[PDB]
């Protein structure tokens, strides 16, 4: 018997769902067919409307305190919650109802973890991360916009193998994936250490892969696995393809100034 | 009850609610009324989400905008970033270098293929394919069907289909049906034989494994997928052949070419043949519903110029068609205040004057969540939405006041029209359509022992089948085009031009103190535009009009219906309590609700 997963969607862009299906090790196909039972998920599920709604009740009853609630996106508190409507009711009512009997709650991505783009100033919907709404349940944050595919399936794999939540840091992120800053093992680090920087896009320095700190790279303050695990079966990551890290796994990264403004106090890094 | 655009709307019949609409991106509610015979006589499209990206952008740096608006959508990932950088570049008179153009085109076409193929198999197929019927299929006959549908596809053996089938059986026999749970399996709306169902589910699984390879093109040029990085002035992926130290060298380009070649094989051998075969069988069953506005009014901005910044060389040439007159394509100008306009008369927003539509340079986004007095239920518990008042988070875009359908089908009807008027750049899509019509009318029926039909493209294309076909054909065409773009990129680099970014106007001190620009993109789901006003180096106004905004729109000031609502009209339902037909037709537009509302 495979662990039921109820994957809800609030206000979101659906990047985390797309990232999940990019996983190569393990394949999303193998996760869905052989590891979990993905019983509710608006993206992929056959049933709609009343028939979809009926699944939630059925799984919650049969697997009370033995299903995982995965949340992509977040609930809005403005517009009486009706800036995100599910079944004619505010999303926040669905979130709270399904959270009630979950064994564990996964906050997929920056939206669920922190707020992401809709929570950037002035946050017209008062979009609010899951942990500020659901306060009486264990929540694992898997931030990033989206998180790396193998980080997402890695969290699932750990939880299914051990039936435990992995060790979390102070911010509720799994240490197995979020213990390193990008800047720790970034392959451009020798250039940083030698003061070798890009100053304008496509200058000679950019063509030699010099450090992107002066182009606004937020790797020195951003915790993720991008410099080692990398993206799409280790094909590249933002810095390898020539753009600085924009800090996308960090709380409130949209409101820490322009992405192209450099960090101050370079001597701290 | 009232008449509009040749549709007789009537809300006196039985009311049916579908909320949530699943197998879409984002959040939608759909309501219909059906008559005494279960035919849809009214349809109501409600976008059930809003985030307010347009509001959030105010006061920010135009150079950062692409990253914010990219997060409008992770499904059509990057198309918003492309529109944004184009808009800012247009505002600031920035011309990007040839390599940046070509790399953006390759990225755009990669998205087209990935988006289209994943949509069809993973979101749409279950409206046509009965997975339980696939369990009853005979492996040998499935193999023989596969060989008729696509001879060149290597995965055709009886044992291969037997193994796939067995894993399905074990999955279903577990009692944990997962995404197939509570499905509409066995409904008479399903017409495929067991063997076609097994073939299709097999390709669903094949596409799921392969789709992750195609996006590695994005990863090379943009660092990651979803949400690859873009840049105002060009691309960040600097080029150095002589070299492992740069983002792009010849090895990285060879890798891209290998992925492109695989894409071409998939479109040609798996995706296009499946849609032709499934379309043929549903045509044979007489299921030609869902044409909606495609039979009259279609629009696209036009895309993929052979020569950069030269719109006459667009390989998907656009414009507007009205009244089903395919002999007259009107030019569409996104800068013209009298052309693209958005109404909010039936949307949850407010204007100073709601009897008019606003061009997006003058666009306004102030939320106004209020329900009409004939609503059944409350503000936080809606039972029946009141479509006579405001009923959606989606605005109502119109072109010179006309309601238009947008998307691959629109682009293919436009391409066909252009080709007939002597436009040579539309030759390939015309060839695809004629080839497809011959396969659907004649060749596939002959192969399967079915009677031949004689539908013209005029009769066949304006339908849910036609809309699905055009998406597949567009995927094929995009794969072909980026194959050519790749060759042009490598040729340009080898000729000595390694430039990837124009930084002349990177610094805001070089900008005019006031400016406006527009960026358009033929995004996977249709016509995308971003309109920007810049003041003192900051975003004064930023308005997006997105393809699903067009298609999913509620009624305008004149009460005219949008493409979704029109497409559901005049459609019989086998069972009013099973939304099979509603889903099939709605899904044929590939709705992206996060896109529609942003
Ligand atoms: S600042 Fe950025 S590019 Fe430079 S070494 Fe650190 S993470 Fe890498
Ligand atoms: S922008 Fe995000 S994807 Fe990794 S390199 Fe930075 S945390
Ligand atoms: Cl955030
Ligand atoms: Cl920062
Ligand atoms: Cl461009
Ligand atoms: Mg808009
Ligand atoms: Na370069």
């Amino acid at each position: 018997p495979r662990t039921p997963v109820l994957w809800l969607h609030g206000l979101e862009c659906t990047c985390c769902s797309e990232s999940f299906i990019r996983s190569a090790h393990p394949l999303a196909k193998d996760v869905v067919l052989s590891m979990i039972s993905l019983d509710y998920d608006d993206t992929l599920m056959a049933a709609a409307g009343h028939q979809a709604e009926a699944i939630l009740e059925e799984i919650m009853t049969k697997y009370k305190g033995n299903y995982i609630l995965a949340v992509e996106g977040n609930p809005p508190l403005n517009q009486d919650g009706m800036s995100c409507i599910i079944g004619g009711r505010p999303f926040i009512e669905q979130l709270k109802y399904v959270a009630k009997d979950a064994k564990a709650i996964i906050s997929w991505g920056s939206c669920a973890s922190w707020g992401c783009v809709q929570a950037a100033k002035p946050n017209p919907t008062q979009a609010t991360p899951v942990h500020k709404v659901i306060t009486d349940k264990p929540i694992i944050k898997v931030p990033g916009c989206p998180p790396i595919a193998e980080v997402m399936t890695g969290v699932i794999t750990y939880m299914l193998t051990f039936d435990r939540i992995p060790e979390l840091d102070r911010q509720g992120r799994p240490k197995m994936f979020y213990s390193q800053r990008i800047h720790d093992k970034c392959y451009r680090r020798p250039h940083f250490d030698a003061g070798q920087f890009v100053e304008e896009w496509d200058d000679e320095s950019a063509r030699k892969g010099f450090c992107l700190y002066k182009m606004g790279c937020k790797g020195p303050t951003t915790y993720n696995a991008c410099s080692t695990t990398r993206w799409n079966e280790g094909t590249s990551f933002p810095i390898q393809s020539g753009h600085g890290c924009i800090g996308c796994s960090e709380d409130g990264f949209w409101d820490k100034g322009s992405f192209y403004d450099r960090l101050t106090g370079i001597s701290q890094f | 009850a009232y008449a509009t655009q040749g549709f007789n709307l009537d809300d006196r019949g039985r009311r049916i609610v579908v909320d949530p609409v699943t197998r879409i991106e984002g959040h939608m509610r759909c309501e219909v009324n059906v008559d005494a015979n279960n035919v849809i006589r009214n349809a109501v499209s409600t976008g059930t989400m809003w985030r307010g990206l347009e509001v959030i952008l105010k006061g920010r740096d135009p150079r950062d905008a692409w990253a914010f608006v990219e997060r409008i959508c992770g499904v059509c990932t990057g198309c918003h970033a492309l529109a944004s950088v184009r808009a800012v570049e247009n505002a600031l008179d920035i011309r990007i270098p040839k390599n940046a153009h070509l790399i953006r085109e390759i990225m755009a076409k990669t998205l087209q293929v990935h988006d289209h193929a994943v949509h069809f198999y993973h979101l749409h197929a279950l409206d046509w394919v009965d997975v339980m019927s696939a369990l009853k299929a005979d492996p040998k006959r499935t193999s023989e069907l596969q060989q008729l549908v696509s001879p060149a596809h290597p995965l055709s053996s009886a044992g291969y289909f037997r193994d796939i089938q067995n894993r399905l059986k074990r999955f279903v026999e577990s009692g944990q049906l997962g995404p197939f749970m509570n499905g509409y399996w066995g409904s008479k709306a399903y017409v495929l034989p067991p063997e076609a169902n097994l073939m299709a589910v097999t390709h669903y699984l094949e596409a799921l494994d392969l789709q992750k390879e195609w996006v590695k093109i994005h990863t090379i040029f943009g660092g990651k997928n979803p949400h690859p990085n873009y840049l105002v002035g060009g691309v960040p992926c600097a080029i150095n052949l002589d070299a492992a130290s740069a983002p792009v060298n010849m090895e990285r380009l060879s890798f891209v070419k290998a992925r492109i070649d695989e894409i071409i094989e998939f479109n040609k051998n798996v995706y296009v043949p499946d849609v032709l075969a499934i379309g043929t069988l549903y045509k044979q069953a007489g299921w030609l519903y869902g044409g909606g506005l495609a039979a009259t009014n279609v629009l696209d901005y036009g895309e993929y110029p052979n020569v950069a910044y030269n719109k006459s060389t667009d390989q998907l040439p656009g414009g507007a068609i009205l009244n089903g007159n395919w002999d007259e394509v009107f030019p569409v100008d996104p800068r013209d205040s009298q052309q693209v306009q958005e109404f909010v008369s039936h949307s949850w927003y407010k204007y100073a004057d709601e009897s008019v539509g606003l061009h997006p340079w003058d666009g306004v986004t102030e939320p106004n969540y209020v329900l009409g007095a004939n609503t059944k239920g409350t503000r936080t518990r809606i039972e029946q939405i009141d479509e006579s008042a405001k009923y959606s988070w989606i605005k109502s875009p119109r072109w010179r006041g006309h309601a238009m359908e947008v998307g691959p089908l629109s682009r293919y009807i436009l391409a066909y029209a252009h080709a007939r008027s002597g436009n040579k750049y539309a030759e390939r899509p015309k060839e695809q359509l004629e080839y497809s019509a011959q396969m659907i009318n004649s060749a596939i029926p002959k192969a399967l022992g079915l009677p031949e039909t004689q539908y013209t493209l005029k009769q066949l294309l304006p339908s849910t089948i036609g809309r699905t076909l055009a998406r597949a054909l567009e995927s094929q065409y995009c794969g072909e085009m980026m194959h050519s773009d790749w060759h042009d990129l490598v040729a340009n680099i080898r000729a000595g031009d390694t430039a990837t970014a124009n930084v002349d106007k990177w610094d805001p001190a070089t900008w005019p103190l006031q400016a406006k620009g527009v960026g358009t993109v033929a995004a996977p789901r249709g016509a995308l535009g971003h309109w920007i006003r810049i003041k003192d180096g900051r975003i004064e106004n930023y308005q997006c009009v997105v393809p699903t905004t067009w298609n999913g729109s509620p009624r305008d000031y004149k009460g005219q219906i949008g493409a979704f609502e029109a497409s559901l009209m005049n459609t019989p339902m086998v069972n009013p309590e099973q939304p099979v037909e509603i889903l099939r037709t709605l899904h044929s537009f590939d709705p992206c609700l996060a896109c529609s509302t942003h």
